[PDB]
């Protein structure tokens, strides 16, 4: 994976340069943001059950067909395996903001994602639903200045699916 | 179904069933009707072994209820009817069946994390399913309810 | 490292096909026609009137 | 897989409904036909290699150069892969016609099959009249009823090769 | 392993005689009791988990030491080793009373476990404490007879841990 | 057997018996009394089966016996006739265990390096055991003739 | 029924209901639950009442079933049965109408017409209503026994 | 006319049937609804004048059109035969409760009621704002128990006339 620093870092070494003042701004900007990205993980860390709880609730509050019979949510099975994909996005997408880069989800998440879901069936639109779901409890838990930063991932994991 | 399971053993071993499955089958194919019998008569009795199941249940468990419980109110009651009720229908799957197999697939994997989730107690379910036992065998002859029965503690066994 | 994606990402089920009830076939034909004799039997054993 | 209970089983879970007067029909047609369903297995399982025996003969009769030297069929290995590859044919068959379903065809026989011959130069239309083959076999054996029913699986592991 | 059918067959088969009128009587007398078995092994399946519940219960109560610090139950990953020790000691002696035989303790059970328990330090008389108390707890839910037959291969574990 | 079979299927993945596996114990346990009585009856008649299937083998296969060949001579005619009378008596313990286990896991392992070791003759045991099926099934009635004549045609498969 | 009655009653007059039609009505509900057990106890037991009520008839009237008889042989016998429980579902529906309203109109208008073109006496019909009275008021206590003799009486006066 | 007893005694007559247990709900039903429907017919009876007062006054406020020259409601004898209609309705409307079924209304009122306005010059949407006021005014005396099914029987002229 790579994170912001790494970033830079791999930016001027293809160029085989120093570190010149744009790449010390950047960085500085990471180290400033930092304290805020690792305060949203620890409390993501501390309430990341509670997240899924209500993401799954809502989710399945407002497509009640997904967890009736018929729906791809209805079995104990497939509700297990929906919960499981959330924890995936949700702990994934914290690895992101921790690093301040999209790179993981796209080596980690997205690759082969909507081959797996169209292979079996998953609707696409009610997993970015669930995501969506997600995002509104983070963002609700970590407060207004680390949401809109976990957000920017969120986002990125649902555009990836749709 | 039993037919299932006989052919994913033989192939497994990649064999044609053996003379014993074969036997195994008949035998099954010829219960098949007092099988049907049974699962009719739970499928007409569906809300009378609920609504009895539930009422021992809350009586045997008067927490799940009770003000800080997972059932506690209407709409959450009632939701824990519906689980009644699905685990019902999925014991008559497996009676027709002949094993407990569609009760494994639609009701048992998984239902830990998701009842988790979903933050019920897994031992209360384990009254509850014990309570439809009670309820659904007592309207059944003896023989019947020995099957029946049979279901229900694979069930209990598998939630506890 | 040839290849970033995933050569099997899942198995496509199994669980219900497009047509081909398979009620039409002749062996099913014949067990809803001996269900038939078997209901009639039941029926004979009633009393008559 | 899925047999005829199951599938049974299935149609009415997706619909969350308890069993109606046509399912216990359909489940009793089953139930009729059991008997004659292992009847059928076990008379082709005493006589599979007698089955394979003239199915590979008629196969060999009829296109010569599958087993002449360059031919497909033209090695001690490769001419016990082509009669191996018949067993299972007719092995899954046998489970099939025993189960009432075509969905352990599809699940564990067709499912990569025609690529898997592609990818190795094995003819697609020599299989399948070697699946012809066994059908004529196992019909003469198995009874006029039974040839009926063992023919709706040989014809489906022939379209679905085809 | 080898049942009690197994057994038989192996004892008249090392001294290569045919089976006499003892054999058959001792074959009679399994599949007599074949029912009973099969009552008292879904009765326990049923009622595993209790029954390992209250004999530890009752292990834990009568040998306070055990699960205080200090003791060889002491942590929660020692106390899940005893009670998966326990789980296991009951499904293995339900195994061999299914069985008729005492072989599936020997091979599956006993093979290492004196020495195993003898190197991890585990008291081995609390051991056996734990499965006299499986043993009257199973005894109260199946029965009396169920319960001699449970008791012979509980007394054997008894015996191969000490 | 059935019933190790099962046990060993169970302990595979750590589990009890399903309602449907007991059932299928119940059915083993069920015919088990009519293939003791299969079994007395074949072990009963064990002397005539083996002189008639001796008899027919040599008459089928004179060069077996004849000069030059691996069963001429008096001890090595006694020889073949106690490897028949080996292969009927796992032929029983296969029939009352009601599986093949027996029967294989004495004399289908390594039977092949064995007689390769002896010169015996594979198409010749074959021979043997199918002379010797048609004389215990002679013996048999119509039933017991199926299973019995199942055990020897595996056997001969796995001599073939 | 009652209500039927009383409204066609105060509809043929142009009127609401009179104090005594709703009074009768009243009436008629209030007493609803006794004669619904009453037509419950006479569903229950069809069979006995049909055949007893035939075995008295046959024994009072043996001519009905000897040759040349209407009720003579096996199928003819049976169609007379079966009209008699015709009869018998008809006197349950009036009993729960609280007025022999189906009884009149089901199996009463054009009853001489339909016998007489089956060659079936009349006065045969009288004995075997009657026959069917003693059997159903045997099974009922005394003021129920009234209550649906009243409905037997019209029966076999309609026929007479 | 046929009233819910009769009703079930139609269906189970069709069939050739005795009085199943559902049978018996059925009458139970209408037996338990007995008292209130006497109690409101006979309210209904007291009140019908004062019923039809409020609503003709109703009616003929809401559409003053129809007693203004030339309306269909314009003249003594079409005031009169206007209200006249409404005692129709409210009267048969009371019959159809007593007799919880709604046959009486389809034979004696609805029975070429339509094209017999239409022939008149009747205004049939007038109609049914006068049966739906009658309605509402109704079902303030009679009582909320009462009230609902009453409403049953004025929605099926209503529903009937449209
Ligand atoms: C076919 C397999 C299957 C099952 C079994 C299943 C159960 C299930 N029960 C649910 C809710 C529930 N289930 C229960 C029942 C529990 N509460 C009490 O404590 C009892 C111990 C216990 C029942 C006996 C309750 C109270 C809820 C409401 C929870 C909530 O509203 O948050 C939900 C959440 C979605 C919804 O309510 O529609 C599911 C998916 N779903 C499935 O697809
Ligand atoms: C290059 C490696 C290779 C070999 C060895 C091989 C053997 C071979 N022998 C065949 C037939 C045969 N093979 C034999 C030979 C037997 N007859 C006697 O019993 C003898 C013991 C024995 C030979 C000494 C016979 C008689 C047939 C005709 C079988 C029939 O038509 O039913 C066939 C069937 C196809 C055909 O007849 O053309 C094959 C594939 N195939 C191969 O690709
Ligand atoms: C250092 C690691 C460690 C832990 C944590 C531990 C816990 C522990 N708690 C126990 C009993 C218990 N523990 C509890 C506590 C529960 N009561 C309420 O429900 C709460 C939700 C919850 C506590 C917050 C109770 C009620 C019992 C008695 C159980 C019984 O007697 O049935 C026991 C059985 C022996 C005893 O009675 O003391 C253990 C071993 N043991 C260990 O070696
Ligand atoms: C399938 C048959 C089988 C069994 C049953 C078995 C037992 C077994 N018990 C073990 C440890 C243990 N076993 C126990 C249980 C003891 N402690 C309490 O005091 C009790 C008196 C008593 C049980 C009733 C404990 C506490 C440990 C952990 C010891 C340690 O790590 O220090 C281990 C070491 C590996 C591990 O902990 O995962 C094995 C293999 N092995 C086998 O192959
Ligand atoms: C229970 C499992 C088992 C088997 C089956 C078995 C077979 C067996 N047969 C043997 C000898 C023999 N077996 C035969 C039999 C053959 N002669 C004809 O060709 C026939 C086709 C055929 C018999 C039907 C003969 C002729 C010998 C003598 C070989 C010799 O001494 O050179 C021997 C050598 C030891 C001895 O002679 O005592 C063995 C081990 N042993 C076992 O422990
Ligand atoms: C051409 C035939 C014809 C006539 C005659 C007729 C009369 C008539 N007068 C009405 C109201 C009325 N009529 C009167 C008149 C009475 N008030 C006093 O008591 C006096 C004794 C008396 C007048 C001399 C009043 C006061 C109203 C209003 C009542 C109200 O709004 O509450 C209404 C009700 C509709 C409306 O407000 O216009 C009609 C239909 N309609 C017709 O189609």
């Amino acid at each position: 994976m790579q994170d912001a620093i790494t970033s830079v870092i791999n930016t001027y070494d293809v160029q085989g340069k120093y570190f010149d003042t744009s790449a010390f701004d950047k960085l500085k900007a990471y180290y400033a943001t930092g304290e805020l990205r690792v305060r949203a993980a620890g409390t993501i860390s501390a309430n990341a059950a509670t997240i899924i709880k209500e993401a799954s609730a809502k989710l399945f509050s407002n497509q009640p067909d997904l967890v009736r019979p018929g729906g791809n949510a209805y079995t104990t099975r497939r509700y297990a395996a929906c919960v499981r994909d959330m924890d995936y996005f949700l702990r994934y997408a914290t690895y992101a903001m921790l690093a301040g880069d999209t790179s993981i989800l796209d080596e980690r998440v997205l690759n082969g994602l909507k081959e797996t879901y169209n292979s079996l069936g998953v609707p696409i639109s009610s997993t970015v639903q669930g995501i969506q779901a997600m995002k509104e409890v983070t963002g609700s838990l970590v407060g207004s200045g680390a949401a809109k930063e976990m957000g920017v991932y969120f986002d990125y994991l649902s555009s990836g699916l749709s | 179904s039993v037919v299932t399971k006989a052919i994913v053993s033989a192939d497994a071993e990649a064999r044609y069933l053996s003379p014993g499955e074969l036997d195994r089958i008949r035998g099954f194919v010829s219960s098949g009707e007092r099988r049907l019998r049974v699962a009719q008569t739970l499928t007409e009795s569906r809300e009378r072994i609920i609504k009895q199941a539930g009422d021992q249940l809350f009586q045997k468990r008067p927490d799940l209820v009770s003000p800080g419980g997972n059932a506690y109110g209407a709409e959450r009651t009632a939701s824990c009817l519906r689980d009644l009720d699905y685990y019902l229908r999925l014991v008559t799957f497996g009676i027709v069946a002949g094993d407990v197999t569609p009760i494994e697939e639609i009701g048992v994997i998984g239902v830990k994390e998701m009842y988790r989730n979903l933050e019920v107690p897994l031992p209360g379910m384990v009254e509850a399913v014990k309570a439809m036992k009670s309820v659904a065998t007592g309207l059944l002859s003896g023989d019947d309810s020995a099957e029946v029965g049979y279901y229900f503690d694979y069930l209990a066994g598998a939630l506890a | 490292k040839q290849s970033a994606e995933v050569v099997v990402p899942s198995f496509k089920p199994v669980t219900s096909p497009r047509g081909m009830d398979m009620s039409q076939t002749p062996l099913m034909l014949q067990a809803m026609g001996d269900i038939a004799e078997a209901e009639q039997e039941v029926a004979l054993q009633k009393p008559l009137f």
